[PDB]
């Protein structure tokens, strides 16, 4: 209804356009809005949409994480009282994140996941399912904290159980996938363990897989196993 | 460093 | 109103926080709402509104320059005809960076200008004035677009009267107000050699009152001067 | 280049 009256191929040739001008929230609406038309999404167009909500959600992140820092440092022995305002600040801005994943996980659930047949459509969405609750759990402190991790878990585990059936390991969706399942383990399971046998089997199964690959599949895949390679270098 | 921009 | 209920001095405070976090349109609707508590705005204060108002037109402009490119380039010779989506959507961006334009010069109306007595308050809006109104020129194409250009020479001109008057030639605002007006001058009036003349004038009455400078305020004010002398190497 | 951030 926002976009209800635009036509879909006009939302998404605007969307391409907001992207170009670094518009994401603009692009973030009218991706939703094409989401909302009810067709299934072609592979270009899950893109637009998760490039669009990405960089929506990763400025409200880096915010919230400059604000939680200060808010942190207010409550320090020998910081002077400086009021309601930083915590105030800092929950306008985790709700509005929190507003943003509950809008993409709308999206996901009504009804982009049920009518994703293929398995990379089906395991593109489960994966941003996986990473909108992720963030969630990056702000969550409270009763639901454990049943928002365990959402986000249950969606990856779902993505890598169809990924390992149903693409080869060089699959850039399948690889990011993996990278990202891993970062939860890392740094929202308390699992460091877990996260880096998994970076390190992704990454070599990968490897072994890229013999079969053309030149331009080869470039897509080892960017993503560079970020394999990045985290396990920062872990051990 | 994780993935959320295919090509 | 929208921000009627919160305290000016909280308001204050978290247009501070969103400057760190890098929200800068929380941080112009926080000093919108300490601007219109109604009382004069201190200097740290007046910097704080500018800051804000610059990053988020800054955002509109870059857009908006993008896609006026890209529907400048739909309009040649060979350009396959792709519908009415450029324009309509660089006319809602246009309208957005318009009504943010109209909120900073209705600030600067009501009631900034007819308080601020002391020169570097005076000199302070009205070169904000100036820079409202050109960023309403850089993209007016209709029947009031002399009348928005006459609009920015004539806020520039009385603060530039005022500067010469009652501030030395390094003064940070001075400088800027001069180089901004240059800048007028070169992009939106046509006027290549009146820019050139008052970024060379302003550059070396600077210099020769350098000497009276702490190392603090020489540091402040040669920052300034680089940018006029970066425009003439630019413009010659 | 213009200049609108002073300190
Ligand atoms: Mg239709
Ligand atoms: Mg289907
Ligand atoms: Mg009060
Ligand atoms: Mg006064």
């Amino acid at each position: 209804g926002a976009m209800g009256s635009m036509e879909r191929a006009s939302l998404i040739q605007k969307a391409k356009l907001a992207e170009q001008a670094e518009r994401y929230e603009d692009m973030a609406a009218f991706m939703k809005g094409a989401v909302e038309k009810g067709e299934e999404l072609s592979c270009e167009e899950r893109n637009l949409l998760s490039v669009a909500y990405k960089n929506v959600v990763g400025g409200q992140r880096a915010a919230w994480r400059v604000l939680s820092s200060i808010e942190q440092k207010s409550n320090e022995e020998g910081s002077e009282e400086k009021g309601p305002e930083v915590r105030e600040y800092r929950e306008k801005v985790e709700t509005e994140l929190q507003g943003v994943c509950d809008t993409v996980l709308g999206l996901l659930d009504s009804h982009l996941i049920k009518e994703a047949g293929d398995a990379e459509s089906r395991v593109f969405y489960l994966k941003m399912k996986g990473d909108y609750y992720r963030y969630l759990a990056e702000v969550a402190t409270g009763d639901d904290k454990k049943r928002i991790i365990d959402s986000a878990r249950s969606a990856y585990q779902e993505a890598m159980d169809i990924s390992k059936k149903e693409m080869p390991p060089t699959n850039p969706i399948r690889l990011g996938l993996a990278l990202n399942f891993s970062v939860f383990h890392y740094e929202i399971a308390n699992s460091p363990e877990e996260a880096i046998s998994l970076a390190k089997t992704t990454f070599d199964e990968a490897m072994a897989d890229l013999h079969t690959l053309s030149e331009d599949s080869y470039k897509d895949s080892t960017l993503i196993m560079q970020l394999l390679r990045d985290n396990l270098t920062l872990w051990t | 460093x994780s993935f959320x921009x295919f090509k």
